[PDB]
C-alpha cells in the first residue's frame, strides 16, 4: 500500500 | 561564486521549494522567496493541484497506516526510485507526498495531543475538585446550575 | 451500585464531558453519549460559545508563550482555585481552557512536524537526488522542464 | 501573562 503510493507518484512523475 | 548547480543553492533552494509547497498545500506564516524561486514555486503548484484531484491516491495516501511515518516516507521514495531513473516529474510527485506526509500525520498525532492535555485536565479534577463536585451528587449537579 | 456522586462516575462522565467539548471547540470522529450526558453537553457548548466570543481572552490565548503547555495548564489550574472556592462556572471555564490548549499546542507542534518531515525529504534528497539534479543545472532546470 | 488567564476564567466563572 505504501508501494501503491510509490508506484502512482511515478508513474504520474514520468507521465508529467 | 556558489549558482544554482552547487549543492549549497540545490539544498537551500529544495528546502524553501519544499517549505512553500507543504504549506501551500495546507491550506485546505509564508515564506520568502525571491523572483526565480518563485517562478519554481509556481511551476509545482500546477502539479499539486492536479495530484489533489487525484482521488485514488488520496485515498490510499489515507489508508496508509502511519504508526511510523517516517518508515513510509522512506519505503516510498526508495521504491520510487529503485529502476535508477530521474526525472523533475518523480522528484515533484516526491515532494508532494512529504506535504500529504504532513498533513496525514497531523491526522495521527492530534488524537495524542488531546489524550494528554485531557489527561493533565482530569489529573488536576481528580485532585483538585472532585471532593467538591462530589458534593453536589456529581455531574447531576450541573444540570440544575 | 455506582450512581453520580461516585468518583468513578465522575471521572467517567468527566472525560467524556471534556473529550466531547474539546472536539466540540475544534470544528472551528465524535463521542458516544448517553441522554443525560447530551444534555450536559449543551450545557457547556453554551457556556463554551460565550468564551469564544471574548476576544480579549482569545488574545491573551493567543500570546502565551507555549513552551510548555503542561506547565501553563497547571500554573492557570492552580491560580483559578486558589482562593479555595468551587462552581460549575469555574470547572467549565477550566474545561474550556483544556480546549483552548489543544489547539495552541497544534499551533506550536505543527511546525515541528514539518521540520521533521522536511529533514527527512531533504536528507533523502541529499543523498539520492541531487547528483542528478547538478547534471539539470540545479533548480533551474525544473523552469525549462 | 498566564494568571491574566486564570483571573479572567475565574472571573468569568463566577459570574455566570
Amino acid at each position: 500500500p505504501e508501494i501503491w503510493i510509490a508506484q502512482e507518484l511515478r508513474r504520474i512523475g514520468d507521465e508529467f | 561564486g556558489g549558482g544554482p548547480t552547487s549543492s549549497e543553492q540545490i539544498m537551500k533552494t529544495g528546502a524553501l521549494l519544499l517549505q512553500g509547497f507543504i504549506q501551500d498545500r495546507a491550506g485546505r506564516d509564508p515564506v520568502p522567496q525571491d523572483a526565480s524561486t518563485k517562478k519554481l514555486s509556481e511551476s509545482l503548484k500546477r502539479i499539486g493541484d492536479e495530484l489533489d484531484s487525484n482521488m485514488e491516491l488520496q485515498r490510499m495516501i489515507a489508508a496508509v497506516d502511519t504508526d511510523s511515518p517516517r518508515e513510509v516516507f522512506f519505503r516510498v521514495a526508495a521504491d520510487m526510485f529503485s529502476d535508477g531513473n530521474f526525472n523533475w516529474g518523480r522528484v515533484v510527485a516526491l515532494f508532494y507526498f512529504a506535504s500529504k506526509l504532513v498533513l496525514k500525520a497531523l491526522s495521527t498525532k492530534v488524537p495524542e495531543l488531546i489524550r494528554t492535555i485531557m489527561g493533565w485536565t482530569l489529573d488536576f479534577l481528580r485532585e483538585r475538585l472532585l471532593g467538591w463536585i462530589q458534593d453536589q451528587g456529581g455531574w447531576d449537579g450541573l444540570l440544575s446550575y
